[PDB]
Order: C-alpha cells, then structure tokens, then sequence
C-alpha cells in the first residue's frame, strides 16, 4: 500500500511522493521507505498501489544495460542470398529494375516508437509514401522523408537515485528528492523544418487522392495511450508526448520552436503484450537527446 | 543574528532558509530609527542610488541561502538587513526572514557627554518634582547610571531608558529621578553618576 | 520626486476598526502598485497585502479575514482598514510604492514563471498602539539653561500617552545641535522623553528659544519658551 | 548487528549445497575435436 501526496510546488499534480512499507534483507523488522512515482505509475485504491499490481507480475530493468539503439544487420546462411532494390523511386511491391544482391543488410537500430519514426533511412530524391492499400481507410499509410526533421528532447530534472535494500541481494532503485525547479519533459521541433516537409508529404498525397483535393490533419481519435502519444524511449526513460501540434493543419489545392508535451512512465508493457511488465530504473541528470524524424505513421478516417 | 567585519574589509550576510528553487532573493536596509530602504532585488540587480559595493549571492544555485556580500566595510553600513526570499517551492513567503546586523569595528571608544537638569519652576507649583540626566554621544552602549543625595545613596524612584543608537557611534541614554517639593529643599545636593566603561562621570547640582 | 505619508489615529481600542491613510504625492494611484508593512518592536517586517487599480489586490494569507484595502482615484491617497484587533497589531505600519517582475526559470510557454514584487521608495510610517487606556495629554515644563564658551538648554514633555511625540523648536528654525532622546515607560504607563539644543552662550538676544510640541492622539499643541 | 545474523544475508543471497553430489575431484581428460 502507497501513502501518497503531491510534489512540493505552489496549480496540477503530476509526481507523487509516496511512503511504504518494505522488506528488509532480514525476513524480521520492515522498513519506512519513501519513492517518487509519475501519475502513470500509480494508482488508488478505494492511499495508493501501482499501477501494474491489478495485472501483471513485475520485474525491474538492471541498471547496467543500455536501451540505445545500435546497429543490427541481419544476414542469411550459405544456400539462400538477399536482394537490395537499388532504385530511388519504389513503393516497396511490384518489379524493380536495378536489383543487387547482398549477404548482410544495412545498419538497422531497432527504434521502438510510433507515430514518429525516428532515426530511420532517408528516403531518395521525392520522400515516398508507402501502403498496402491506398483505397482501403484500414491500413497504415508509411512515410519516408527526404530531409530529417530536427527534434530535441530534455528531462530537465536533476532528480535523485534512491537505492532501497530489499535484500538479501537484490535491491530497487527509487526516485529521492528533486534537485531545482518543478519542470516537465519536452520535445522541441523546429517550426521551419517542420512546415516545408509537411507541404511534401501533401504534393505526395495529391498524387493519389486526386489533384484538386484538400488534405486535413488531426489529432489521434483515441483508444489506448501508446497509440495517441510519440512513445519513444532515450536516456532509458520512457517518454508519452503529445502530437496534437504536429497534425493540426488544412492544406488547400494550392520563426521559433513547436514544444510538444511529454509524460513520462517507468512500468510498461512493451509490444502490445510480451515481456510481463518492466519499471525502468530512474536516471540521474539532465537527460537531452536529438533525434531524426525520417517518417511518420498515418491513418485515414472514413471532397476531402 | 549579526556580523563583524573591520573597516575596508568585506562583509557577508546570512538571511532565510536554504534554497530549494530557483529564486529572486530581496534585501533590504534599515537604518536603526528609520524606514528600511530597498538594497538589492532579483538576486543581484541593484536599483539606481546603491553602489556595486553590494552584491548577493546568485539565485540560480540550488542547495545555498541568500548571501549578501558587501565589499569595502564602512562605518555607514552598520545597520540591519532583512530578505525576501521568493522561491518556487515555497509558497509566498509574507514574513521577511529573520534579519541581520552589521556591526562596523574600530569605532572605537566615545565619552558620555552626560548632562543634569534640575527641576524646572513651572512643575514646582505643580507639587512635582523631576530630576532629568540626558548622557548622549557614548560608544559602546550599556552605561548603568546611580543617583547620589549628597553622599547618600538613592534606591527607588529612578527610571532610566535603554540606550538607542542613531545613524551613527552616538548613542543616547535618559536617566530620571521622581521627588517631592518638600524633598528637592532638604539635602546640599544631589549627583547623577554615569559608570561608562571603566570611568565613572558624575555632575552635581544645588538649589537657590 | 516621490513622498508618501502615513496618518492612521495611533490609538486604537481592543477589537476595533483600524482606519489607516496613505496620502500619496508626486504620482497617481492608478498606473502603481501599492502595499503596506508592519513591523513589530524587535521583529520583522510583516508583509500585509498589495493593492492596484483594475481590481488586482491580494491580502496575507495570515490576515485574510480581516484586511480591506481601498484605492481613492478622486484624493489620491490609499486607506487601510483592519478589522478586530488586538495587542498583536500594535506596530509601525509603513506604506510604500510596488515594482513588479517576472522570474522565468522554465519555457515561459509552460507557465513556469512566477511574479515577485519589490518595494522600493517607503514612507516614514504611523505607530499605531493597541490599548483599552484613554488619551492622556501631556504637560510641557522648561528645562532652564545652566552653564567654556558654550550652554545647554532644554524643554520637557511629561506624562503623555501614546506614542510618539514630535519635539521642534522655533517652528524648524534649529536642527544644529539638537538630540532628541527616546522616552521612558514609568511603572504608571506613560511615557516621558527629553530634548537639549547646544546654543552658544552669547545668547543675551533674547535669541527666542520656543520649543514647539505636538501630540497626535491627543490634539495637544503647547508652544513652550525658555528663559533664564 | 547492534543478537547476530549469518554473514552472507548482507551481501548475497544464498543456496545450500544439495546432500547428493559429491565435491571430489574425479580425474578430467581434456580433448579437441577433429582438425584439432
Ligand atoms: C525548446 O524551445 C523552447 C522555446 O524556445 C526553449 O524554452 C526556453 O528555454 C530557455 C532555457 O531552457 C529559457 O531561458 C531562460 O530565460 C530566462 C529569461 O531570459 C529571457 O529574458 C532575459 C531578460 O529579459 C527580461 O529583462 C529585460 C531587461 O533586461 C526585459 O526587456 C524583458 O522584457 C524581460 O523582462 C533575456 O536576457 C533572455 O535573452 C537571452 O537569449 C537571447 C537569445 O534568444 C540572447 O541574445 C540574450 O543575450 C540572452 O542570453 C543570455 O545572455 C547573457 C549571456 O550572454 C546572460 O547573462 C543572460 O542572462 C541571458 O541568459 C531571454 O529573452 C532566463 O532568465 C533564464 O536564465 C536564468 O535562469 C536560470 C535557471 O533559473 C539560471 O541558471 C540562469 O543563470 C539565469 O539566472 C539569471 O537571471 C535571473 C533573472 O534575471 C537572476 O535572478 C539570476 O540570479 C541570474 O542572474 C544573475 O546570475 C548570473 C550568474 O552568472 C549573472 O550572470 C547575472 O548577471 C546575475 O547576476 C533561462 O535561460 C527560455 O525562457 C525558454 N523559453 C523561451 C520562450 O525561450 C527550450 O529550452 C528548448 N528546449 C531544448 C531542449 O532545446
Ligand atoms: C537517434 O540517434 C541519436 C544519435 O545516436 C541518439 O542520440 C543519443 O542520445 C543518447 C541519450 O539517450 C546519448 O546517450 C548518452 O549521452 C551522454 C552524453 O555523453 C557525453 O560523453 C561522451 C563521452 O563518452 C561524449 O562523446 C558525448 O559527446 C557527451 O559529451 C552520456 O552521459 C551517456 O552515457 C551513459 O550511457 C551509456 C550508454 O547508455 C553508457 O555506456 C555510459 O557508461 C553512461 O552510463 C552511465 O554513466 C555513469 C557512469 O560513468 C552513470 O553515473 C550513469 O548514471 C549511467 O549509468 C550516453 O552516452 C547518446 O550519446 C546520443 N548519441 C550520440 C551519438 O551522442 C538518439 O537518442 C536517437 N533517438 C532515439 C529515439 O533513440
Ligand atoms: C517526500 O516526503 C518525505 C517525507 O518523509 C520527505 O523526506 C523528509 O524531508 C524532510 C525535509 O523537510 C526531512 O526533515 C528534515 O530532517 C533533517 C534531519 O534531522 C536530523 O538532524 C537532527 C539533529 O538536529 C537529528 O537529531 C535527527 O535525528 C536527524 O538525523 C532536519 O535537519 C531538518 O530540519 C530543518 O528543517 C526544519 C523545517 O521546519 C527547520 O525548522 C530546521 O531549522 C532545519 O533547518 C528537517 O526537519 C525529513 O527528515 C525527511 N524524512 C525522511 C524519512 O527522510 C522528502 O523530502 C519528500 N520529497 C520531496 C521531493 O518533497
Ligand atoms: C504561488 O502560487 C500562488 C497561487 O497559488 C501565486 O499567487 C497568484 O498570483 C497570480 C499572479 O502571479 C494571481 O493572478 C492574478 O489574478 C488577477 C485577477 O484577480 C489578475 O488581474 C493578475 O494579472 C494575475 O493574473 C493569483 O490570483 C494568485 N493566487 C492566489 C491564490 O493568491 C503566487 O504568486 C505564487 N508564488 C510563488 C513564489 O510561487
Ligand atoms: C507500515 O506498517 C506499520 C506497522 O508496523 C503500520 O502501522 C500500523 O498502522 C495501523 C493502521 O494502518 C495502526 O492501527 C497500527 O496501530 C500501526 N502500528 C502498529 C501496527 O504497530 C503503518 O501504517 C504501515 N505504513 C503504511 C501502510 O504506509
Ligand atoms: C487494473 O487497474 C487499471 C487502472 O485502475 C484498470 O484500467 C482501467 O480500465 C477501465 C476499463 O473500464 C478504464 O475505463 C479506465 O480508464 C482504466 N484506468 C486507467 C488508469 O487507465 C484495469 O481495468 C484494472 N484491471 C483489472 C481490474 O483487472
Ligand atoms: C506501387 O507501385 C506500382 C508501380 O511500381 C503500382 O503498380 C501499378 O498498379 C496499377 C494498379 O493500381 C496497375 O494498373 C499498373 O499496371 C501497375 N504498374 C506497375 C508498373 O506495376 C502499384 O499499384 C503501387 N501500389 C501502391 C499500393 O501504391
Ligand atoms: C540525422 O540526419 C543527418 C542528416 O543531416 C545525418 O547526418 C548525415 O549522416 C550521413 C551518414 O549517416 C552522412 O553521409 C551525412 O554527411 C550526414 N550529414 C551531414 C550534414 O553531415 C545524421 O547521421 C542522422 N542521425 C541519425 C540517423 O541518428
Ligand atoms: C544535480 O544535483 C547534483 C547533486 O546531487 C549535482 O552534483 C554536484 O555537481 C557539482 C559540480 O557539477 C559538484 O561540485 C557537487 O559536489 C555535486 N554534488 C554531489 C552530491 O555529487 C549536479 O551537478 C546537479 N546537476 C547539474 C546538471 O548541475
Ligand atoms: C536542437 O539542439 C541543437 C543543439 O543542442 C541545436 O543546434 C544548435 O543551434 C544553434 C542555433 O540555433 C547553434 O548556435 C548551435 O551551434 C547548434 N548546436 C549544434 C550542436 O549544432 C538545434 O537548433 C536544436 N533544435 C531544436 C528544434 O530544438
Ligand atoms: C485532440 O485534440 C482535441 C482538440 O483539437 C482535444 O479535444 C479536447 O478534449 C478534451 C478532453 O480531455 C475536452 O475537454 C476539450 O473540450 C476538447 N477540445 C475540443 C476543442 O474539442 C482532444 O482531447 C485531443 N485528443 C488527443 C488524444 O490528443
Ligand atoms: C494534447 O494537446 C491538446 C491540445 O493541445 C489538449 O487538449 C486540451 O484539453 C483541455 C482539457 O483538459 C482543454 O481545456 C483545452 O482547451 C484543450 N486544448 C485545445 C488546444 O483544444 C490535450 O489535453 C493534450 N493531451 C492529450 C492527452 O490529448
Ligand atoms: C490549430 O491551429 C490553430 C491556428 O493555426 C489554433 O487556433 C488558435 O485559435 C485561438 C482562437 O480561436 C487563437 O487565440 C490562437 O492564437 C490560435 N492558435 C495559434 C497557434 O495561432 C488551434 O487552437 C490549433 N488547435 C489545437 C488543437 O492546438
Ligand atoms: C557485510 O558484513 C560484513 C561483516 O560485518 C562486512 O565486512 C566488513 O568490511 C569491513 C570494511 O571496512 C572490514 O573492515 C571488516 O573486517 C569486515 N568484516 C568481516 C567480519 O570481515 C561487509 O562490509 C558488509 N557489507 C555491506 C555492509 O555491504
Ligand atoms: C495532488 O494534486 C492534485 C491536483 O489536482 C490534488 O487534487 C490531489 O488532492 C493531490 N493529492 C494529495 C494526496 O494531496
Ligand atoms: C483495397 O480496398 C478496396 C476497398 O476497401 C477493395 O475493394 C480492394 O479489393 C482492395 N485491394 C486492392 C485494390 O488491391
Ligand atoms: C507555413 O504554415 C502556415 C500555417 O501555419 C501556412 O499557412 C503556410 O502556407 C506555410 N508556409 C509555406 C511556405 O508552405
Ligand atoms: C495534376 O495537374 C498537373 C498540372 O496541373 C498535371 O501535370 C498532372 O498530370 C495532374 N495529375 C492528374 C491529372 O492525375
């Protein structure tokens, strides 16, 4: 059971500091431990609980691997061989004419996010758009850019690792005191970037959804949290940030920053279901990182 | 609380809680007797009229209090010193944090230029009787003044104030002394002794 | 220039109305903030509540219940109202000019921004007691002169309450060589204060010594001359 | 600890030895495959 407040500020909660009871390493005397859990992690009881005690048996991420994406090719054995498409101009299915054969592919980082693709191939010459049915409202539309999209994205809080024994052996990381000010995490995209390579996607989209046509953008139309949010993860944090900023534009047929707000969760369930959950360990610091925005993920709802 | 620096030295001055937030720190000075005077707001961007002489600690540091860092110590800085001290985590603080006062050293020593007054005649037709010792321009201040009636001395009947200091080393001191018209005309004399230091002044005084 | 002026009555019963003014000259009420302390004897300065036109005013979370401040646009000066005090309100109650500013520590956007706000030019400030005892006026005796090359030569105030009490001489014509002396409090409740000019000694003249008294809570003005 | 406790419940969690096997050193003839 977690007795929670809010976070010293002066207004919304967001953080809870909370206070429980615990294991020692001895199975004797307990322990009066406090933690500091986002909103996301938590939840009451009708006083706290986490948020994955209702569901899933859980288990947290050591501290010493790194969730950084590095390169992976993949290959084949001797018997078989795999062909590399080595023209600038392909949707992914049909003939190509300028084929080549490889044994290992390129540099592949498995960049686990939606909505945005980040750090993804360029795309060649005019950005490409990609689907398995363009007539079809119920298959994903994937985008290739030509030129990567600028995004920034700090966790300017210098929180604190608290390191609770719950022994014999095994010990969690928490969340101590905050070091300075009440601040949230954000992802910055420059408003320049950002207006001219929309405006290619739609001279794309027009390509296909007849000339004179206007092409609108919004928001997610709901469901479930992974799917409306950028989730996306750097500095092992997990980061939930909203793109209602990013698809709000009318395109008819013919200088700062966009700060996109984000959340942030240590329990998750990664892959729709697979892996039980996972409470990522705190991290220290500032956390800051630049990524490139090499596509998006798009959808089509059901003149314009 | 208070904080002792020579002259020409520097001088550094404590107020309020630690830091728990970025903050905008506000001094201020008050002369002893006078309103207090705005010092340094935002940290440490002094107003108009205040030399670069005083300079506060900067609000960015999260885990020091509000210093005040006053260079070339001077005999016109010996007054106190409050701070606002706005922080983010806190709520509005609307009680000042508890002051500070610099004390300016090699004054170094004054004379009590003591002074007895003998009762006047417009209060002797009144069936009073007031005996008053002014002592003023007395440095440090803690003098412990006895009433003499010739060689006798006088036990109740005294009522003497509390030194006070004013926008300088002079300090003042009121001494009094309650009799009867019938008590003024019957000793030779009567003395106010001012034991200041080691010293010990003494006036006298006689009826006519 | 800028000058701010308190007046309040300085003597206020138990659980009583405080009506306090602040007449204002050199600018207007209406384009500055405006905000009153008060200040114990030995303590800090409390704040009490700022107040401005367009209905922006706010009030000490401590005094809430209590406090009303007002503006007068048409005589330009600002009132003061504390409601049900007590021996606790009895301070020095100051009235001063409010500059503001904004502290951005965050993204602005993100309101991570607090105003703070600064006093800069004060006023001289009213005392304002808190005590169920009457106005007593007081009485002004001479203090003769008495003996170098130089002389001294005084007035007296005696048994007067409350605090404070002016003393000048010659209607402001003498402020070389004249100390002022704090008062004292008898065992009977009234306090009683000094104040000797160093003239020199040729002052045959008559060099007209008057010193003028003046006790607001009273309303007593007593022009007292000294003489040989 | 200022009573005791055992002096591994500080650092490492612990496993008892199962009363079966045997800690004797048997003989152990090291090879390599064929091409070796
Ligand atoms: C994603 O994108 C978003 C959106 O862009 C972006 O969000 C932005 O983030 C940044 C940082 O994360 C954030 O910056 C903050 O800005 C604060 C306000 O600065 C702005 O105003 C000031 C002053 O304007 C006021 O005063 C004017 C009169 O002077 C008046 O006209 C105005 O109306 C207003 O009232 C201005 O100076 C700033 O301009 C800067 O930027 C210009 C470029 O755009 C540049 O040309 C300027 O020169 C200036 O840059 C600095 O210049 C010198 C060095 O060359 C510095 O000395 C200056 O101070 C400038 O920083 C802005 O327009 C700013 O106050 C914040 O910095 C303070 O706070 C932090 C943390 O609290 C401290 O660590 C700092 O030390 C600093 O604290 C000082 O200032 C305060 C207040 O004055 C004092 O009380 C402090 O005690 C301290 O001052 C004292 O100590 C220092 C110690 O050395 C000493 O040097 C001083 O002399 C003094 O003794 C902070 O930087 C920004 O607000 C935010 N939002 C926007 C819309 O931009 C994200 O970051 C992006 N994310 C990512 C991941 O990229
Ligand atoms: C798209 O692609 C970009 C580019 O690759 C990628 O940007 C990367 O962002 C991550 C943040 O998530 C960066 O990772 C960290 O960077 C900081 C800064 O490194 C400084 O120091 C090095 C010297 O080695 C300089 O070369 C560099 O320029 C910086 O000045 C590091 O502090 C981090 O180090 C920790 O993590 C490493 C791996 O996770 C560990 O190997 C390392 O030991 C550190 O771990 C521990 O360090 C401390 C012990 O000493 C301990 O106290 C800590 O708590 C911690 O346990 C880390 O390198 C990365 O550098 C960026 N890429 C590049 C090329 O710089 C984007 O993230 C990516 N987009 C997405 C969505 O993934
Ligand atoms: C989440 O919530 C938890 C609540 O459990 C917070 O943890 C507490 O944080 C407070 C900070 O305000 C801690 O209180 C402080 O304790 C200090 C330690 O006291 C020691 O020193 C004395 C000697 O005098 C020993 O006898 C004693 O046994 C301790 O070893 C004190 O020094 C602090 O006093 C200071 O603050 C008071 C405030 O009124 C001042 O008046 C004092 O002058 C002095 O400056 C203070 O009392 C508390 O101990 C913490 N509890 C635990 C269990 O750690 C988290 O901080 C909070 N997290 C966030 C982000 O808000
Ligand atoms: C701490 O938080 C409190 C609020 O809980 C802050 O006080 C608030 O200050 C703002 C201005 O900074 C006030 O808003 C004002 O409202 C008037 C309308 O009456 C408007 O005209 C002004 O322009 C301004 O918007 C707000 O009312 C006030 N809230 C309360 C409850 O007093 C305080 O500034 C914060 N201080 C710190 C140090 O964090
Ligand atoms: C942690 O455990 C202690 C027990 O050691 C809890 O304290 C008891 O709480 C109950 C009600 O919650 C009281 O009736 C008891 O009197 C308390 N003291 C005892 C049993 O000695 C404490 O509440 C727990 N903290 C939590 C759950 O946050
Ligand atoms: C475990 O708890 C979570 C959170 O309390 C439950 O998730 C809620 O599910 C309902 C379904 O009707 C939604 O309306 C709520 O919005 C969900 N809550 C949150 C915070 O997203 C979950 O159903 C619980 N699982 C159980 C009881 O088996
Ligand atoms: C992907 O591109 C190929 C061309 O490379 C498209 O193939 C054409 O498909 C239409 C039917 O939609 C046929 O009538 C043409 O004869 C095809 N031409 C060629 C050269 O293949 C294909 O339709 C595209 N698919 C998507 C989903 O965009
Ligand atoms: C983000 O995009 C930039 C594009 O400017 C990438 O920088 C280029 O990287 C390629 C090879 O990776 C080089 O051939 C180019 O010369 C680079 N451009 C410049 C201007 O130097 C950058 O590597 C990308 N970062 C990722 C994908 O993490
Ligand atoms: C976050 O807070 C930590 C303190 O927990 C800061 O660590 C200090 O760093 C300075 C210099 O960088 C050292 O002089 C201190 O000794 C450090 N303190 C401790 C306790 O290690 C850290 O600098 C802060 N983060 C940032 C970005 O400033
Ligand atoms: C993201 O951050 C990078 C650096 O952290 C920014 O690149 C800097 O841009 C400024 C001018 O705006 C230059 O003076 C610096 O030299 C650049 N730094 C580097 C390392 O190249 C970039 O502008 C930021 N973009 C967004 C959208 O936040
Ligand atoms: C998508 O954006 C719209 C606004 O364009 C959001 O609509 C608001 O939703 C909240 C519910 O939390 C309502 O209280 C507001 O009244 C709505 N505003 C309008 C103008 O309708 C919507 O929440 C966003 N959805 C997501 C998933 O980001
Ligand atoms: C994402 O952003 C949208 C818009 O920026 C947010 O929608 C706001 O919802 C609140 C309801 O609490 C409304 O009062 C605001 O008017 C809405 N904004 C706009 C521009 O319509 C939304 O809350 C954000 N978060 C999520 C999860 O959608
Ligand atoms: C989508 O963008 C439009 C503008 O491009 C936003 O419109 C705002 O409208 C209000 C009044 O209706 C203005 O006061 C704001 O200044 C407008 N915003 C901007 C950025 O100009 C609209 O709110 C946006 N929708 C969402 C959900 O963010
Ligand atoms: C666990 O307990 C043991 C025994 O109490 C600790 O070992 C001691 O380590 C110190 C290091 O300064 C030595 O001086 C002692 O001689 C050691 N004790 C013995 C019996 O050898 C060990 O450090 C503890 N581990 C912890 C607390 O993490
Ligand atoms: C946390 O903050 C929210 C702000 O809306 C508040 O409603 C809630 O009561 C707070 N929780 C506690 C335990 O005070
Ligand atoms: C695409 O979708 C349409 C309508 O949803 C369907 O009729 C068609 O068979 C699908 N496949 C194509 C066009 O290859
Ligand atoms: C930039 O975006 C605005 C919408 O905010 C749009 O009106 C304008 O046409 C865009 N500029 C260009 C050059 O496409
Ligand atoms: C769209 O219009 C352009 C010129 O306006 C033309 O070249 C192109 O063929 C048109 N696309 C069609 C008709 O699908």
């Amino acid at each position: 059971t977690l007795q929670c407040t809010n976070v010293t500020n002066n207004m919304r909660g967001e953080m809870k500091n909370c206070s429980f009871n615990m294991t020692t390493e001895l199975r004797d005397k307990k322990q009066k431990v406090y933690s500091l859990f986002w909103r996301l992690d938590v939840v009451q009881i009708n006083e706290y609980r986490l948020i994955n005690c209702n569901t899933s048996a859980c288990t947290q991420a050591c501290p010493k691997v790194s969730f950084e994406p590095i390169p992976i090719h993949y290959c084949a054995p001797a018997g078989f061989a795999i062909l590399k498409c080595k023209d600038k101009k392909f949707n992914g299915t049909g003939p190509c004419p300028s084929v080549s054969t490889v044994q290992c592919t390129h540099g592949i980082k498995p960049v686990v996010s939606t909505q945005l693709l980040l750090n993804g191939s360029l795309a060649e010459e005019e950005v490409m758009i990609r689907s398995e049915n363009i007539t079809n409202n119920a298959k994903n539309i994937l985008v290739q850019f030509n030129t990567p999209v600028q995004i920034n994205c700090t966790r300017p809080m210098n929180m604190t690792r608290k390191s609770i024994r719950i022994g014999p052996g095994q010990a969690f990381y928490a969340l101590g005191d905050i070091i300075g000010d009440i601040r949230q995490a954000h992802c910055n995209v420059s408003k320049a970037t950002w207006n001219e390579t929309l405006g290619k996607v739609v001279k794309q989209l027009r390509k296909h959804f007849g000339n004179n046509t206007i092409i609108r953008f919004a928001n997610s139309s709901g469901g479930d949290l992974e799917v409306t949010t950028h989730s996306f993860n750097c500095g092992g944090e997990f980061f939930y940030c909203n793109t209602s900023g990013l698809f709000n534009s009318t395109w008819i047929s013919n200088n700062d920053s966009i700060t996109l707000p984000c959340r942030m969760k240590q329990i998750i369930n990664m892959w729709q279901r697979i892996g039980q959950c996972m409470y990522a360990p705190p991290i220290q610091g500032v956390i800051r990182c630049v990524s490139n925005i090499t596509g998006l993920i798009l959808t089509r709802d059901g003149t314009t | 609380t208070f904080v002792s620096v020579a002259p020409g030295q520097t001088a550094r001055i404590t107020c309020g809680e630690e830091s728990l937030g970025s903050r905008s720190v506000i001094w201020y000075q008050q002369r002893p007797g006078q309103a207090p005077s705005l010092i340094i707001y935002n940290n440490n961007d002094r107003p108009s009229g205040i030399p670069d002489r005083f300079s506060g600690s900067p609000g960015s540091t999260f885990g020091t209090t509000a210093t005040l860092t006053i260079t070339s110590v001077e005999a016109g800085d010996e007054a106190d010193y409050y701070c606002h001290i706005w922080d983010s985590r806190r709520p509005t603080n609307w009680v000042f944090g508890e002051g500070t006062t610099l004390i300016v050293l090699s004054q170094p020593k004054a004379a009590p230029s003591v002074t007895l007054f003998p009762p006047s005649s417009e209060e002797l037709q009144a069936n009073k009787a007031t005996l008053v010792c002014l002592i003023s321009d007395f440095y440090p201040g803690a003098v412990t003044v006895a009433w003499k009636a010739d060689s006798s001395p006088v036990k109740a009947g005294v009522e003497t104030t509390t030194p006070s200091k004013q926008s300088n080393n002079k300090y003042a001191a009121s001494s009094y002394l309650s009799l009867t018209p019938e008590q003024w005309k019957s000793h030779k004399s009567y003395s106010c002794q001012v034991t200041h230091e080691g010293s010990t002044v003494e006036k006298t005084v006689a009826p006519t | 220039q800028v000058h701010l002026q308190e007046s309040g009555p300085g003597l206020v019963k138990p659980s009583e109305t405080l009506s306090l003014t602040c007449n204002v000259s050199g600018t207007l009420v209406r384009d500055n903030y405006w905000s009153w302390i008060r200040q114990p004897l030995g303590k800090q300065p409390e704040w009490i509540g700022y107040v401005h036109d367009s209905g922006d005013t706010n009030y000490n979370p401590s005094l809430k219940s209590r406090v009303h401040l007002s503006l007068d646009k048409s005589k330009n000066l600002v009132s003061l109202r504390l409601t049900g005090v007590t021996a606790a309100d009895s301070a020095i109650y100051y009235c001063a000019t409010t500059k503001h500013g904004r502290r951005i520590y965050g993204v602005v956007a993100f309101k991570e921004w607090f105003t703070y706000f600064y006093m800069d030019v004060w006023g001289k400030g009213t005392s304002v007691t808190v005590s169920s005892a009457s106005t007593k006026g007081p009485s002004v005796f001479p203090l003769a002169p008495s003996s170098g090359g130089t002389a001294a030569l005084g007035c007296l105030v005696k048994d007067y309450f409350p605090e404070p009490v002016t003393v000048s001489w010659n209607s402001g014509a003498l402020t070389s060589g004249v100390h002022t002396f704090p008062a004292v409090l008898q065992s009977s409740g009234l306090y009683s204060l000094s104040s000797v000019v160093t003239v020199p000694s040729s002052s045959l003249g008559t060099q007209t010594y008057i010193c003028n008294v003046n006790h607001k809570p009273s309303n007593t003005k007593v022009d007292k001359r000294v003489e040989p």
